[PDB]
C-alpha cells in the first residue's frame, strides 16, 4: 500500500488540495474526516497550533491523502535526473568488479586464469555499476567459452575456435557469432557490425551495442516496486 | 575539500552545523533539478582530543 | 437540514437576475459568479462548523453541567532541560519540530517541540516544551527517560527530563460517559433497599450487605472481611443510615449470622518421603483460604472443597476424607461462612 503526502502550503485551503488531487473540491470533507482536523483546518502559524496539536495543523505539517498511489504510470519527465541516473543504475545492476587491470586479460583473452577480484580502497570489495557492469558483463560473456561454465551450458562464445585463415569467410563467422553473443544477453536491444578489416595476421572489428533506454529502464524498475526484489535474475 | 554525492556520505563526514543543513536543502531545493557532486569544506580550525 | 455549495449557489443567481436584469452573464471565469461561489463557500463551511458544533452539543452539553469532564485522547507532554558547557558565545536558535529520543529500548518514543525557541547569550541552561509524536499512555515515560536530541550543537553538556510525563491519556467512550452519569444519578436516590444497600457498601469497611424488608421494620445484616461486625462500624453504619432510611420507618443494624466450619481432614499421599510440617501448613492454608472466601449466600459444597484439595496436587495427594462433614452446610443469605479450627492428617 502506498498513498500520497501533502505538506500544507502558506494560505493554502483544504478546496484546493481537493481540487488538485481528487479533481474536485467535495472531497474536502473527506479530506477532514480521514486526518482528524478541527474547524480552523490550517492555522497561520504554531502558536495557534499550540491551542490543540492534535486537531489542528500549522503552515509545514504534513496531510495524509487516502488514494491509492502506485510508482508505475508516473510521467518520466517529473523525474530528477538523479533519480533516473539511480534508477538506471538499479536496472542494469552491481555486481563485483573482476575485470579490473584490462591490459593483462587484453593480453591473454583465450586463456584461463585472467582476471580476478579487486579492492575498492576502502577496504571493501570493489564494484562495477551501471555502465561500468554492462562493460564487465559482456567483455565476461564474450570471453567465456561456450559450455565451459558450470550450470550453464549455452553462456559464453566460440570464438576460440574461430582462429581460422585469413579470408572474408571467417571475418564474417567471427562477425555472426559475436552478434550472436551479444544478442544472448537479454539487455541487449541490438548490436551490428560498424567495420572490419584484415591486417594478415590480425583481425579488427569494431561493434555498436544499444542497451535499454532510460525510459524502458524506469518503467521496469517502478514496476518492480510492487514486488520489492529490487534484483536481477536474468 | 570533499566530493558529496549522498546524503549519507556528508552525514558521516560533517556530523552536523549549517553545512550539513546546506546540502540537504541544495539537494532538496527543486523537485526536478536538484544538483550533484556538490563540493564542501569546513571553516572552522577544530583540533582532535 | 442544510443547504449546500451547489444549492446556495443557484438560489444567489436566481436572487442576483430577480434583482435585476443588467448581469446575465453566469458563466465560470466570471467575476460576479466568482463572488457568489466565494459566499457560498464560506457559508457551507459555517454550515459545517454548525454541524460540529451541534453534534459536540448532543452528546456533551447536557453532562458536562454536572461537573463531568469526557476525557479527550492528549499527547503527553513536558518539560525538558538542556544545559550548556559555557555561557552562550552568541543566540542560539532552536526550529520547530526539533526531535529529541531516549537512548533505551524500553522508550523508543520521539519528543519534539511545536514551537521555536532562542537561548539568550548570557544564559547557561534552557528548558523548553516537547511533545510526544504518538497519542496514549505511550508518551508518558518516567523521569530521566529524555536524555537526547538529534538535531542539537555540541555545546549541550547534557538533556534530562526533570519529571515524569503523565498528560498521555487515551480517549473515553460515550458509553462510559453515560455509564459514569447513570451511576450519579442513581447513586441519588434514597429511600429504598437498593439505595440503603448502596449507602452501606459505600461505607470503606463493610464488604458485603444484605436488606431484609418487613412491614414497618427495616434490618441490615452487614460484616467485613472476617464476618464481623464491630461496634465502632455498627455505628458508623447507623451514623450513615440516617440520611438513607425511609420516614416513620424503624431501621436496626445487626452482624451476619457467621458459622465457622471446623474440617479435621484425613489425606493420604503418595510420596512417603515428602511427609512433613511445611505440607500439612500448606495444605491448611489452602482449606482456610478456600472456606474463607466464601460470601454471604455460598453454600460449603463439599465435593468442590475435595477438588480443591486434590488439585493441590494430582499425583501426591492420593485421597481424603472428612468426619466432621458429612452433608453439604446450606446456609440462608444471611449467613457467612467461615474458617474454623482446621486440621489436616498425613497417611
Amino acid at each position: 500500500m502506498r498513498f500520497k503526502k501533502h505538506v500544507v502550503q502558506h494560505e493554502e485551503t483544504m478546496q484546493a488540495i481537493a481540487q488538485r488531487y481528487y479533481g474536485d473540491v467535495s472531497y474536502w470533507i473527506d479530506l477532514v474526516e480521514h486526518n482528524n482536523l478541527k474547524y480552523p483546518y490550517l492555522v497561520e502559524t504554531d502558536e495557534e497550533k499550540m491551542k490543540d496539536p492534535e486537531r489542528l495543523a500549522s503552515t509545514g505539517d504534513t496531510l495524509i491523502i487516502p488514494i491509492e498511489s502506485d510508482l508505475t504510470d508516473v510521467s518520466a519527465k517529473e523525474i530528477n535526473s538523479r533519480d533516473k541516473d539511480v534508477l538506471v543504475e538499479l536496472a542494469l545492476g552491481r555486481d563485483l568488479n573482476i575485470t579490473a587491470d584490462e591490459k593483462y586479460f587484453n593480453e591473454h583473452g583465450t586463456s584461463d586464469n585472467i582476471l580476478a577480484f579487486s579492492t575498492n580502497g576502502n577496504g571493501d570489495l570493489d564494484t562495477v555499476k551501471g555502465i561500468d557492469n554492462m562493460k564487465q558483463q559482456l567483455q565476461a560473456r564474450l570471453l567465456t567459452p561456450r559450455g565451459s561454465l558450470m550450470l550453464h551450458p549455452n553462456y559464453g562464445s566460440d570464438l576460440h575456435n574461430l582462429f581460422g585463415l585469413n579470408i572474408p569467410e571467417q571475418a564474417t563467422l567471427i562477425e555472426m557469432e559475436v552478434l550472436r553473443t551479444l544478442t544472448s544477453d537479454n539487455r541487449v536491444k541490438s548490436a551490428n557490425l560498424i567495420d572490419w578489416k584484415i591486417q594478415g595476421n590480425v583481425y579488427s572489428g569494431q561493434f555498436s551495442v544499444e542497451i535499454k533506454s532510460v525510459e524502458e529502464s524506469i518503467n521496469f524498475v517502478l514496476g518492480q516496486d510492487e514486488e520489492g526484489i529490487f534484483a536481477l535474475f536474468e | 575539500v570533499y566530493e558529496l554525492r549522498n546524503y549519507s556520505q556528508a552525514k558521516r563526514l560533517f556530523r552536523s552545523g549549517e553545512l550539513l543543513d546546506a546540502i540537504e536543502l541544495a539537494w532538496g531545493s527543486n523537485p526536478n533539478y536538484t544538483a550533484g557532486r556538490i563540493l564542501a569544506m569546513r571553516i572552522e580550525d577544530a583540533k582532535p582530543a | 437540514k442544510t443547504r449546500k455549495l451547489t444549492n446556495i449557489l443557484s438560489k444567489l443567481i436566481d436572487k442576483t437576475m430577480a434583482g435585476t436584469s443588467k448581469i446575465t452573464d453566469f458563466t465560470p471565469g466570471s467575476a460576479s459568479r466568482s463572488l457568489l461561489e466565494a459566499v457560498s463557500l464560506e457559508i457551507e463551511q459555517f454550515y459545517i462548523l454548525t454541524k460540529e458544533n451541534i453534534d459536540w452539543g448532543i452528546q456533551e452539553g447536557i453532562i458536562e453541567a454536572f461537573d463531568f469532564q469526557k476525557r479527550q485522547s492528549k499527547r503527553a507532554y513536558g518539560d525538558v532541560t538542556i544545559q550548556f558547557y559555557q555561557p552562550l558565545d552568541m543566540r542560539m536558535y532552536i526550529p520547530a519540530g526539533t526531535t529529541f529520543t531516549s537512548t533505551r529500548q524500553e522508550y523508543p518514543q520521539q519528543f519534539e517541540t511545536l514551537v521555536d525557541y532562542y537561548a539568550e547569550p548570557d544564559s547557561t541552561e534552557i528548558v523548553v516544551e516537547v511533545y510526544c509524536k504518538e497519542t496514549g499512555v505511550a508518551g508518558n515515560v518516567p523521569e530521566g527517560t529524555i536524555n537526547t536530541i538529534a538535531s542539537g550543537s555540541s555545546l549541550i553538556r547534557s538533556v534530562n527530563n526533570e519529571y515524569s510525563f503523565n498528560t498521555g491519556t487515551k480517549e473515553e467512550s460515550q458509553e462510559d460517559f453515560k455509564r459514569r452519569f447513570h451511576s450519579f444519578v442513581e447513586s441519588r436516590g434514597r429511600a429504598t433497599n437498593k439505595s440503603v444497600r448502596y449507602g452501606a457498601l459505600q461505607i470503606p469497611d463493610v464488604e458485603g450487605v444484605y436488606v431484609y424488608e418487613e412491614t414497618g421494620h427495616i434490618t441490615v445484616f452487614a460484616h467485613d472481611r472476617n464476618g464481623n461486625l464491630s461496634d465502632t462500624l455498627k455505628e458508623d453504619i447507623i451514623d450513615a443510615l440516617q440520611d438513607y432510611r425511609p420516614s416513620g420507618i424503624m431501621l436496626d443494624v445487626t452482624g451476619v449470622e457467621k458459622e465457622e466450619v471446623n474440617v479435621s481432614a484425613t489425606v493420604t499421599i503418595s510420596n512417603k518421603s515428602r511427609i512433613g510440617d511445611t505440607l500439612q501448613k500448606h495444605i491448611e492454608s489452602v482449606i482456610r483460604s478456600y472456606l474463607n472466601n466464601l460470601k454471604t449466600s455460598d453454600d460449603l459444597i463439599i465435593t468442590d472443597l475435595i477438588q480443591a484439595i486434590m488439585n493441590i496436587d494430582d499425583v501426591l495427594i492420593y485421597d481424603v476424607s472428612f468426619d466432621n462433614l458429612d452433608e453439604n452446610i446450606i446456609v440462608p443469605p444471611q449467613g457467612i461462612i467461615r474458617a474454623g479450627e482446621i486440621k489436616v492428617e498425613l497417611k
